[PDB]
């Protein structure tokens, strides 16, 4: 077959706080603003967010598709030496070497990285100054010490049965069966790398797996975080029900709830994304593997 | 899964090292060959077989086939002289496994016979109602000693505190072992000797209570 | 190049807990696997626990699930590694090491530290006692000088205030069960004068502030 989608990669920032993302919202926090909109509506004291998410949350979530679809001109470049190096009837027309075709695919694929980051830095410092107007949202509340819980535990009861609505059991038992074929294709290609004389499709194989090897990792990381927000949550239904806290831990207690739903959304984004894309690579191994002997 | 690896293998400098791992239908399975120089980190000499990374010279080679893998040193230096690990992974429980390790020894000097130096336990040691027997083992080569206490004849294993032999300024390598017995034990006897064995060959030295 | 430093290592007691850090130099923190690999005294490599570039998945060995933990830090570009309850047979040298694979571990390693050596004992600072050792009531004559129980190393041992260097042999210490150290240095010496000549050994202990002269003297009885 062929990589038709590279929709896979992904950056984040020095600090790795923001994690970048191709598909929208682009943003894990952006998911958090959009569930701030519905605290605000529990809350009768707040009602200037309604305009905050219309207007400058909007043009975070524009800028942000913006800023990802300028890096579309080096998105194809980094593609079509993809489609080069996995395709031995596209290299073959090529006169340049393997070794120097695939440095420039790791040189072009962190061009590719680095653009989605450079390009998206000031929507980063957006990011920041819409978090604190939303903590100095918090601050006009009436309450001091006070501050009722219900609405934050309501939403955890909210949050639980949304969860539900995932398959995390499904994606722990696919990704460990993936990585089971995936080490063993990978010892295979190498023992049949000595006894065959055919190098171009070898190295397709070869450079497949690495491919590969990025995307599972990518696929463990958005399924560990979707797991730590499950467990997460489920133990702040199962720890203390304080009736009244105090302004500053009600802030912390939204942030909370908030940054953990957000990145849950944010992961079942990605891992139906990543899954798809593991498939499609392995699709693609067993198409080399069967152009072994001819053709 | 385990590796068997011979503990030890002697080459003289521009002979061809073997050094062998083995296992259950090895030539099924990736191996990766590590080389360790004590004090220093350890560097991964051969890897999947055959393949070697940059920078380590042609002498080192790689085999597997059947049951035993094979790391071959062609040209063996001094340089060479260090501890060799085979590496697979059990796919099973997923997690690395390791030989068991093999010393490779270059013989750049002829064998030398230890020196035995058996002390009694002094009189100030006595008088504090303690005793200790220190048996010194100094220019030896290879480093490979071991240690067998006796009491009146009698095999002691209670109270050996034996060390690691350590490489000396003249490549020649040192131990030492330390007897603790009661005063009771010490003077309750006829004669304690200690029996230092290297490369087959056993120096005996002995020490009587009396006095 | 491409190099990773340990970092952290030292004396615990037995149930404590460490933490070792590893720094990197040479590549990108992110974009590669990591593992811990540790070397007990007199024994081989013995693999710990490896990790994902991005944390996603950790693996552990069966004899370290209990009290080893993997810990990373992308931001930083740290990582460590916790010991929950250490027990006598934990006492090794920890390597720093990394997966040669992509992202996920391959299971083999490109990279390792120069280790990090971790000792599990309720030792204590503590002086020596230093003993002559008598000749054998002897051509050549051998005396020596016995220090033991003390921690930690190093102690420092001359003979005659450092006017006798040549024919002495300071022995390497040993370790003993009681996690005290114990060395001897022995002198090559003539056999006539043993009993007319001052052969004596002074031993000075940094850690203690332990400054002991002993004369070695024949014993004929």
């Amino acid at each position: 077959n062929t990589t038709d989608n590279i929709d896979y990669f992904d950056i984040s920032d020095e600090s790795n706080y923001y994690l970048i993302s191709q598909l929208r919202p682009h943003f894990s926090n952006i998911y958090f603003f959009d569930e701030f909109k519905r605290y605000a509506s529990y809350h009768t004291e707040i009602k200037r967010y309604e305009d905050i998410h219309k207007t400058k949350v909007n043009s975070l979530l524009n800028e942000a598709s913006r800023a990802i679809g300028i890096c579309n001109r080096a998105k194809n470049t980094v593609k079509g030496l993809i489609n080069i190096l996995e395709n031995p009837q596209k290299f073959k027309t090529q006169r340049e070497s393997y070794d120097v075709k695939l440095r420039q695919y790791e040189e072009k694929k962190e061009a590719f990285r680095g653009c989605l980051l450079n390009k998206n830095r000031k929507n980063l410092d957006q990011i920041k100054k819409i978090n604190n107007e939303i903590r100095d949202l918090l601050e006009k509340l009436k309450c001091s010490q006070d501050c009722q819980t219900n609405v934050y535990f309501d939403m955890i009861k909210i949050y639980l049965v949304d969860f539900k609505k995932m398959p995390y059991e499904n994606y722990d038992t696919f990704i460990k069966q993936y990585k089971n074929s995936y080490l063993s294709g990978v010892d295979m290609i190498r023992k049949i790398e000595k006894q065959i004389d055919n190098p171009v499709t070898i190295n397709a194989i070869k450079f497949t797996q690495k491919e590969m090897g990025y995307i599972i990792d990518r696929f463990e990381y958005h399924l560990q975080k979707v797991k730590h927000s499950i467990d997460q949550v489920t133990a702040l239904s199962d720890g203390v029900k304080p009736k009244q806290v105090t302004k500053n831990r009600l802030k912390e207690y939204y942030f909370n709830i908030g940054n953990y739903y957000s990145i849950f959304k944010f992961g079942k984004d990605s891992l139906n994304m990543l899954n798809k894309a593991l498939i499609h690579k392995e699709k693609i191994v067993h198409n080399l593997l069967g152009e072994l002997f001819g053709h | 899964y385990e590796l068997t690896q011979p503990a030890s293998v002697s080459v003289a400098p521009g002979q061809t090292a073997q050094i062998t791992c083995g296992g259950n239908s090895i030539g099924r399975k990736s191996i990766h060959w590590y080389q360790h120089k004590p004090g220093q980190a350890p560097v991964l000499v051969i890897s999947y077989d055959s393949d070697r990374p940059s920078g380590i010279p042609e002498r080192f080679s790689g085999s597997n086939s059947g049951n035993t893998a094979t790391l071959t040193i062609s040209k063996v230096e001094a340089g060479d002289e260090a501890d060799f690990y085979c590496q697979v992974r059990d796919s099973d429980n997923d997690h690395v496994v390791f030989g068991g390790g093999t010393k490779l020894t270059v013989l750049g000097q002829p064998k030398a016979a230890p020196s035995v130096t058996l002390f009694p336990p002094s009189s100030e040691e006595l008088q504090a109602n303690k005793a200790t027997l220190v048996c010194l083992i100094s220019d030896f080569y290879p480093g490979a000693v071991t240690v067998a206490w006796k009491a009146d004849s009698s095999p002691v294993k209670a109270g050996v505190e034996t060390t690691t032999p350590s490489k000396q300024s003249n490549n020649k390598y040192a131990a030492s072992s330390y007897l603790s017995l009661t005063p009771e034990q010490w003077k309750s006897h006829r004669s304690y000797s200690c029996q230092v064995t290297h490369e087959g060959s056993t120096v005996e030295k002995t020490v009587a209570p009396t006095e | 190049e491409v190099q990773l430093l340990e970092s952290g290592g030292g004396l615990v007691q037995p149930g404590g807990s460490l933490r070792l850090s590893c720094a990197v130099s040479g590549f990108t923190f992110r974009n590669y696997a990591l593992s811990w690999v540790r070397q007990a005294p007199g024994k081989g490599l013995d693999w710990v626990s490896t990790i994902s570039a991005s944390g996603g998945a950790t693996y552990y060995a069966d004899s370290v699930k209990g009290h080893f933990t993997i810990s990373r830090d992308n931001s930083k570009n740290i990582l460590y590694l916790d010991m929950k309850s250490l027990r006598a047979e934990d006492t090794a040298i920890y390597y720093c090491a990394r997966d040669g694979g992509s992202y996920t571990p391959y299971f083999f390693l490109d990279s390792w530290g120069q280790g990090a050596l971790v000792t599990v004992s309720s030792a204590s600072t503590k002086g020596p006692s230093v003993f002559p050792l008598a000749p054998s009531s002897k051509g050549t004559a051998a005396l020596g000088c016995l220090v033991k129980d003390y921690f930690p190393e190093p102690v420092t041992v001359s003979w005659n205030s450092g006017a006798l260097t040549s024919g002495v042999h300071t022995f390497p210490a040993v370790l003993q069960s009681s996690g005290l150290y114990s060395l001897s240095s022995v002198v090559t010496v003539p056999s006539s004068s043993l009993g007319t000549q001052t052969y004596i050994c002074n031993v000075n202990h940094k850690p203690s502030n332990t400054k002991v002269d002993k004369k070695v003297e024949p014993k004929s009885c």
